[PDB]
């Protein structure tokens, strides 16, 4: 009834351990969150953007241990907004595997601070609130120390964003997520 | 040559002056990356040519 994609970012300011810490949590997402009518997505970004998995591929390995396993870092700059518009085109698309009807729920992992990304937030947030893709932001690092990284979360996050910013250090968070997604 | 400098905004550590090199007579470093930021996705090595005479301005 769900269509769920990641997003995580891996650039250079995106330390080996949290980047883990990402791959973990993701995991753990896909094995806490295992149903039978629901599929997953993951896209690393940087400067360049990277597949792992479309939706028709975990339909035919839904082993999220053995696709996250792969994984590796690409490092580089950040391009968010550049990959949320490229997640609500290519990621949600029928093609790779995206169904109709169902709701479009997007995770995005970054590091807090969007550098290098020719795109703003202004140019790909009106596109994936058409569409009806659902924000979920998930803050790493020093991204709710600083006030330019959290006002960056809150405007990649659906209002409320409050409701919709979560720390990728708490883990009551995905209890919190998966009891909003009741009321989708 | 008119080429600058790169972003000093990143704590680098510049390690080996390397032999001189009697051809160009100039001497390369290398700065080697040890920590970076995140409003700040630096390189983790960059290079940097001197004259072999030692001349700083």
């Amino acid at each position: 009834d769900s269509d769920i994609a990641f997003l995580i970012d891996g650039s250079g300011s995106i330390i080996p351990h949290d980047f883990r810490r990402m791959k973990e949590f993701v995991s753990t997402v896909m094995e806490q969150l295992k149903k039978s009518k629901t599929l997953f997505s993951l896209m690393q970004y940087s400067e360049e953007f990277r597949i792992h998995f479309t939706f028709k591929e975990f339909q035919n390995n839904p082993n999220p241990r053995s696709l996250v396993k792969p994984i590796t870092q690409l490092l580089g700059r950040t391009h968010t907004a550049t990959g949320i518009r490229k997640v609500v085109r290519e990621l949600f698309n029928i093609t790779n595997g995206a169904r109709k009807n169902a709701f479009k729920i997007l995770v995005v992992i970054t590091d807090g601070e969007k550098f290098g990304d020719p795109l703003g937030y202004e140019d790909v947030i009106p596109e994936a609130d058409r569409e009806g893709v659902i924000r979920y932001v998930i803050g790493v690092g020093d991204a709710f120390r600083s006030e330019k990284s959290r006002q960056e979360l809150n405007t990649i996050a659906s209002k409320p964003p409050r409701d919709h910013v979560f720390q990728v250090n708490n883990f009551e968070a995905l209890k919190t997520i998966q009891n909003q997604l009741r009321e989708k | 040559n008119w080429k600058k400098q790169f972003g000093a905004e990143c704590k680098y550590q510049f390690q080996a002056w390397g032999e001189c090199d009697l051809n160009t007579a100039l001497k390369t470093r290398t700065g080697s990356l040890k920590r970076a930021l995140h409003n700040a996705e630096c390189q983790k090595t960059v290079t940097i040519s001197k004259p072999c005479g030692k001349l700083t301005k």
